């Protein structure tokens, strides 16, 4: 039903790949979100994992 | 004109032998699927049909014998064996929990100290 | 296989040489084999030369002559043998020219 | 790197151009390398005692 | 760039790598070898914590951090694609996740150490001494994921060359006639593939066994440590013989290369190659002679692995064949491969010494071992990595390495690490055992000895990074000057010097072929062969 | 305007190489919700002609500079091995037939022209 | 012709552009490990940073399966060869998946083939009762004989043409595997041996225990293989997330048997 109507989206589109589903601006966002998150808190307490001060 | 004639030549003898085989291999799509239907809805599911009541009668008893053990022990428990409960490094997400999910019926883990 | 086929081969291919590059790639293989090669083909060696008309390839062939004759008493009696076909095309040695 | 096969465009350094000098980039590179473990026995040796 | 998918820009970071991974993992080897120097915790103070934390910390650097991704990664990605035949790699996109997960398993070891406790387990992680009332910090938790992350690389990054291999050749590239670099990875990724997952199991298990307490090796409970004896090692003895197989890649097409002639026996050669990877399963408990095994069972093995010396003795044999009669052109490939042909097979000597039952009684855990895998690890796998590197820098990098400068670095490592390795054989005779910061006196001979060495070689890697400064910094002008040798194949004795010009490469791989640097996309058109 | 081709003969740019959409009860039949260019190669397997090439180089004939070996090339360089006059009677090696410039094969002896299209 | 070939590939093996996921997947690989061993040892003092870690995990496999079904379907450089590439491509991954029970079956032939001295000179000992095989047990495998006869039923049936058989008989074959997933979810609540009971405690929630961990992504690849067909994405000459869902149950028949035979039948 939408194979021949995302393959006009698709193809020729001049787009990154993960840009070119049009339902795909909010799928970032908060995923950026949570991925600013996710890879600096397990290394923020590494500061606090070298003075013995746990939880 | 000039660097462009053709790409090559269309001998036709590469076809007709994957292009009759696509309707080949779907009548053995058919009698195949075909052949399957009649032991999965026909035998499999009336299989299962005799042996989840023959396992719903035999889950009952198990049901009420779980009410046995977590009512009462009467004395004590039976001083379970060394390897049977280990606490070497108790566990992180609670206090000392076993598992993600366990009820006391069969984990009741009382210490015997004496 | 043999000697002889060895030299019926290579004596042949050395005709339809027409150029220097089916000479020198010629004149190669048939001097990098475990065997030394007769004085019927090296003749044919010198006359590919001639048709080419390419000196130092016929002074390279009486070089690695010397180094794969493996002894010195069986290449004098080596050299001059082809005494008789190196005189009429002029072919010095590169000990005899001192480069 | 998508495009560009140059002669310094396969990798990911800037060799030629560079504001510093390269010798900074490329020694501070494999000298930062060799003292890692340089300061694994400093803050293991400072915990424990030693100095 | 960060996130390119190309499989050629893949691996240059993969080398990018494993010198800052070697920086490290012989720097570590250098403060080892200054405690040994003399009786008495020298500079190390009194700790011998950080002894068994150092000595895995550079025995996981080295194997998984330098061998497995510049043999497997930093040439596989790179080869593979090219001498093949395909434009790139089969799966390109999980090409990348290969190589980034790779500083992902450096933070998760390099803060195993900054931690407060210290991960002294030693590179075998047995289980009762890392069990968590003998290791209790988060130190040995780190270390053993930072061994699942290279175990899960290396792992993916094998079922990428099965259909690389399989399916995305050339016309006339036959299943017969494929360069004897690919036969060693495509060999190696069938071993890879089949000892990881194994491996993978037996570090989980004791990750249940340290914070989940279940037991599978914990005595009180009759989980044996013992278990663990033939679980990692069924894994280990496979990894060694994966630090070699493309080690015997490269060295086939160096030595005959540099002698002008193919390799002796080829086909001989790729038989006796998977004989290696598959007998190498059978023998897993020779490195656990001594642990209590039954008088059959290592009768078993004291005949099982010898018989890996039988393909072995045809794969060296066979390059003493392939110079015999050939020129030799003695740069600096020529140098380490022919002397990888005396140090890897005297380190071959020493193993058929160990392997049998009835001698590793009087050997296991002394000098003696340690002598033994270092002629086959830093001169079997680093005398092919030296190799290949030299083979093929100015071919991709474009530039050339001044040639007499790389002379003297080979030196610099042949006798200047054969000192420190030819002793060992000495301390363990007499029975000097492994991992201690301290020893009896009468072990202060040789251990100085050795001690003088790692000045050596590690004095040949700092000028072996200057000669990574020379190629990139003016490298350009030493093909233009008389500082490098440019042609690697010298013309014949009667192929003139004005046609050699025409007819340049005679190589016989597309290696050569391709220009220096290969472009971004060296394959738009399928070629062809015979 | 742009329509299909649904054949091999008309290509005409890449906008032309889709398929029809498909009703609703039925599946995708193998030839209306295709994509592109695995259609592209199933419109080439449609008919008797294969779009890309698994044969090795004409290796019967050994090839003089007068009479050369022509490839089909699409490119300037062209790799080619050269197994021998019969295929196998010597070692391999690898050559470059750039744009009017002859590979010339040392060992065997075969020539080769580009003919770059 | 020529000039449309000039604006063409090749060569029929596909070229991806450069997608940033590969380090995304990367990041979450080092946050799973790196934050999963420090609340074992404090430092943090709640247990959901793991869950954040299965959270951005899971969710970069689909952004990762967004842009290759993007590939699969809209873009398509999936030709015969490259179509044989990913069969197998995953043919022999899952050689690999196989043999990590030969990592965990030979625990289970490494304390029942020779007794211990620590348990008892039996197996399973004393104080540890196990469940015979002509209990609910014996319902497990004949629920996945029957998968292994509607999987089969639907493999073909795709390819067949019709949409009756082949869309309403992939959902039969889905909830047939949640029903799978709540009948060892009653092993996990209602057996009388745990994780920590010994090494009969460890191994039996080990060799069942990653039987369980698969089932948790083949109702995960249903999920897809559903919605797809119901989207139109799957075709049927042309099925890679429809053909690896058909070899990851076809295998699954041979394990869990080699499972059934040892854990429960030899293992009374
Ligand atoms: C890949 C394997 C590898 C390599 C190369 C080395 C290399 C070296 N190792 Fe190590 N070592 C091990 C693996 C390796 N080692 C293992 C497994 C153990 C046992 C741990 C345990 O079981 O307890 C061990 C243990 C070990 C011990 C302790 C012995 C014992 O307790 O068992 C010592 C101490 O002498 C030592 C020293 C050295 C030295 C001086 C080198 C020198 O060769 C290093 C200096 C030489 C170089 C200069 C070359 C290497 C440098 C590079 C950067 C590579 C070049 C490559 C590229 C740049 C292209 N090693
Ligand atoms: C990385 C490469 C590598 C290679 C290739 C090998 C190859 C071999 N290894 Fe070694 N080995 C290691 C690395 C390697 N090993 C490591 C890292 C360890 C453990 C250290 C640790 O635990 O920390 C180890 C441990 C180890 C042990 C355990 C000792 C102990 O811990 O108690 C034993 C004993 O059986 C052994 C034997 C062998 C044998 C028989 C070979 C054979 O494959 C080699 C045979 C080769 C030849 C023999 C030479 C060439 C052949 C001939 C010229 C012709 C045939 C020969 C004759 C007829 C004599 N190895
Ligand atoms: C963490 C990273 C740290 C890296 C540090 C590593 C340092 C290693 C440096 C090595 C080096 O740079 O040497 C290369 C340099 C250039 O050489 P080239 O290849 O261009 O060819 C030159 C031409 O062909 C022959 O050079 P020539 O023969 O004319 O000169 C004689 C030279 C030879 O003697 C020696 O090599 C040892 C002293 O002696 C001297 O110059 C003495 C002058 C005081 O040759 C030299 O001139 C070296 C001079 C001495 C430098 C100090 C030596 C310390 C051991
Ligand atoms: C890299 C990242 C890590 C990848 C591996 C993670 C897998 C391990 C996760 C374990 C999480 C956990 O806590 O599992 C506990 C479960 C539940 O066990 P239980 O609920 O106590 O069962 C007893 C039944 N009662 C008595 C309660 C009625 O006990 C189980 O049944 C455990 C099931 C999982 C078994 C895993 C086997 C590991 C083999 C190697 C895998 C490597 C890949
Ligand atoms: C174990 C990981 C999976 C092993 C099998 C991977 C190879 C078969 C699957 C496959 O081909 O897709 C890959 C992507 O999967 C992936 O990359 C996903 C694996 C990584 C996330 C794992 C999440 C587990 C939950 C390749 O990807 P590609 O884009 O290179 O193939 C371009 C195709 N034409
Ligand atoms: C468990 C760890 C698994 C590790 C990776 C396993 C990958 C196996 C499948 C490899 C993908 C093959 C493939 O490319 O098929 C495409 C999508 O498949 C897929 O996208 C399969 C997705 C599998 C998802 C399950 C994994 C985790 C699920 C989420 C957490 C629960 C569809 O190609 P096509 O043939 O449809 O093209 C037809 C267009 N006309
Ligand atoms: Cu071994
Ligand atoms: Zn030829």
């Amino acid at each position: 039903n939408k194979v021949i109507q995302l393959q006009k989206i698709f193809q020729s589109s001049t787009k990154p790949l993960w840009w070119r589903h049009p339902r795909s601006a909010l799928y970032l966002y908060p995923f950026y979100a949570i991925f600013a998150v996710a890879v600096v808190t397990p290394l923020l307490y590494i500061p606090n994992a070298i003075r013995g001060i746990k939880a | 004109n000039a660097l462009k004639p053709a790409f090559g030549p269309p001998d036709k003898v590469a076809a007709q032998k994957f292009k009759e085989s696509l309707m080949a291999t779907e009548k053995h799509a058919k009698d195949t699927s075909n052949m399957w239907v009649k032991i999965s809805v026909w035998v499999a599911l009336p299989a299962i049909a005799l042996t989840a009541v023959n396992t719903y009668f035999v889950e009952k008893e198990h049901a009420e014998h779980r009410e046995h053990l977590k009512h009462v022990p009467d004395s004590e428990w039976p001083r379970d064996y060394e390897f049977m409960n280990i606490r070497s490094k108790p566990f992180f997400w609670g206090d000392g929990d076993k598992t993600l999910f366990w009820n006391p019926v069969v984990n009741r883990h009382i210490e015997h100290d004496d | 296989e043999t000697f002889e086929e060895f030299t019926a081969r290579y004596e042949k291919e050395f005709d339809e040489a027409y150029d220097l590059f089916e000479v020198q790639r010629v004149l190669n293989n048939c001097f990098s084999y475990d065997l030394v090669p007769a004085p019927a083909v090296i003749e044919k060696a010198l006359r590919a030369a001639r048709r080419v008309n390419d000196l130092p390839t016929a002074i390279r062939v009486f070089e690695a002559l010397k180094y794969k004759v493996e002894n010195e008493d069986q290449y004098k009696a080596y050299l001059d043998e082809l005494k008789d076909v190196r005189q009429e095309l002029g072919v010095p040695l590169k000990e005899e020219l001192f480069p | 790197v998508h495009f560009k096969d140059g002669v310094y465009e396969n990798i990911p350094f800037k060799v030629k151009g560079r504001k510093t000098p390269y010798a900074l980039s490329h020694f501070g590179f494999f000298a930062i390398g060799f003292a890692v473990p340089f300061v694994a026995c400093y803050v293991q040796l400072k915990k424990s005692g030693a100095f | 760039w960060l996130y390119s998918t190309n499989a050629k820009d893949i691996a240059v970071l993969y080398f990018m790598l494993a010198i800052f991974s070697g920086m490290a993992g012989t720097a570590m080897s250098l403060i080892i070898r200054l405690e040994l120097a003399a009786p008495g915790s020298q500079y190390l103070h009194g700790n011998s914590q950080l002894f068994n934390v150092l000595v895995v910390g550079h025995a996981v650097l080295m194997i998984f951090f330098l061998v497995m991704p510049a043999l497997i990664g930093g040439f596989g990605n790179y080869l593979l694609p090219l001498m093949i035949g395909a434009t790139d790699t089969a799966f390109p996109r999980i090409n990348n996740i290969a190589f980034w997960v790779l500083p992902m398993g450096l933070v998760c070891l390099v803060t195993s150490t900054l931690v407060e406790s210290g991960a002294g387990t030693g590179w075998t992680v047995y289980p009762p001494l890392s069990s968590i009332q003998a290791h209790s910090g988060p130190s040995v938790d780190l270390a053993i994921f930072a061994l699942h992350l290279t175990s899960i690389s290396s792992l993916l990054g094998a079922i990428n060359f099965i259909v690389t291999t399989l399916n995305m050749r050339t016309n006339g590239m036959t299943m017969h006639k494929l360069p004897l670099f690919v036969w060693s990875i495509f060999i190696t990724a069938f071993l890879l593939l089949l000892s990881l997952p194994v491996l993978s199991a037996g570090i989980t298990m004791l990750l249940l066994d340290r914070n989940f307490n279940t037991s599978f090796f914990e005595v009180s409970g009759g989980g044996d440590p013992i278990l663990y004896e033939h679980l990692f090692w069924f894994f280990g003895h496979p990894e060694v013989y994966i630090l070699i197989i493309p080690g015997f890649g490269i060295i086939s097409h160096v030595v005959s290369t540099y002698s002008k002639k193919p390799v002796f026996g080829e086909i001989s050669m790729v038989y006796a190659m998977a004989s290696i990877g598959l007998l190498g399963f059978l023998v897993w408990s020779h490195h656990m002679y001594i642990v209590g095994l039954d008088a059959d069972t290592r009768a078993y093995f004291t005949s099982a692995t010898m018989i890996i010396a039988i393909p072995t003795g045809i794969k060296i044999f066979s390059w003493l064949a392939t110079i015999h009669g050939g020129s030799i052109r003695l740069a600096t490939p020529m140098l380490y491969a022919i002397a990888f042909l005396f140090l890897f097979t005297m380190g071959g000597l020493t193993g058929v010494a160990l392997a049998n039952a009835s001698l590793d009684v009087a050997f296991h855990d002394t000098y003696y071992v340690v002598g033994h895998f270092h002629y086959v690890l830093s001169m079997g796998a680093i005398f092919s990595l030296f190799a290949g590197y030299y083979y093929w820098s100015p071919q991709i990098l474009g530039l050339n390495y001044n040639e007499k400068l790389a002379q003297i670095q080979f030196w610099l490592i042949f006798i200047g690490a054969n000192v420190i390795f030819f002793p060992m054989h000495f301390l363990g005779i007499n029975g000097m055992p492994r991992r201690i910061p301290d020893y009896p006196d009468a072990f202060a001979g040789w251990n100085y000895v050795a001690s003088i060495g790692s000045f050596i070689a590690t004095l040949s890697l700092f000028l072996f990074i200057y000669i990574l400064y020379d190629q990139l910094v003016n490298g350009l002008n030493n093909k233009v000057n008389n500082k490098s040798v440019i042609y690697n194949k010298a013309p014949d004795f009667v192929e003139s010097n004005t046609i050699f010009n025409l007819n340049t490469v005679k190589s016989s791989s597309i290696e050569f072929l391709l220009t220096s640097p290969p472009a971004v996309h060296s394959f738009n058109t399928p070629a062809v062969q015979s | 305007v742009v329509k299909t081709a649904q054949n091999l003969a008309e290509v005409n740019g890449p906008e032309t190489l889709i398929g029809p959409g498909a009703k609703e009860g039925t599946v995708p039949t193998d030839l209306d919700q295709e994509t592109g260019l695995a259609r592209l190669e199933l419109l080439g397997k449609l008919e008797g002609i294969d779009v890309f090439d698994t044969k090795p180089l004409d290796s019967s004939r050994k090839g003089t500079m007068k009479d050369p070996i022509i490839i089909e090339s699409y490119d300037d360089y062209r790799y080619v091995g050269c197994t021998g006059s019969p295929a196998g009677s010597h070692t391999i090696m690898w050559l470059k037939p750039t744009v009017n410039e002859v590979a010339r094969c040392w060992e065997c002896g075969s020539v080769y022209k580009l003919n770059p299209v | 012709t020529h000039l449309e070939r000039s604006r063409h590939q090749q060569h029929p093996f596909h070229m991806v552009m450069p997608s940033p996921w590969p380090i995304v997947v990367s990041f979450a690989l080092l946050s799973l490990a790196l934050s999963t061993a420090l609340t074992m040892h404090g430092y943090i003092g709640n247990m959901n940073m793991v869950y954040l870690a299965l959270f951005v995990l899971l969710t970069s496999s689909i952004l990762w399966f967004r842009d290759i079904v993007a590939e699969a379907t809209y873009l398509g450089d999936h030709t015969m060869a490259v179509r044989k590439g990913i069969n197998l491509g995953f043919l022999m991954f899952v050689l690999s998946e196989v043999l990590i029970f030969a990592g965990l079956f030979w625990a289970y032939f490494h304390s029942a083939m020779s007794p211990d001295v620590t348990l008892g000179a039996c197996w399973p000992p004393v104080g540890i009762e196990a469940v015979q095989p002509t209990e609910l047990p014996l319902l497990n495998t004949i629920i996945l004989l029957s998968s292994g006869a509607t999987v089969t039923y639907s493999h073909h049936a795709l390819i067949a043409g019709n949409r009756n058989k082949a869309l309403s008989g992939l959902l039969i074959t889905f909830w047939l595997i949640v029903i799978f997933v709540t009948c060892q979810y009653i092993e996990y609540t209602n057996a009388a041996f745990t994780i920590s009971d010994g090494v009969y405690g460890s191994v039996f929630y080990a060799g069942t225990g990653l039987h369980f961990l698969h089932m948790v992504m083949l109702a995960a690849m249903l999920g897809v293989n559903y919605w797809r067909m119901r989207n139109y994405h799957l075709t049927a000459g042309h099925h890679v997330g429809y053909e690896t869902t058909i070899i990851y149950t076809h295998v699954l028949d041979v394990i869990w048997l080699f499972l059934y035979v040892v854990f429960y039948w030899w293992g009374v």
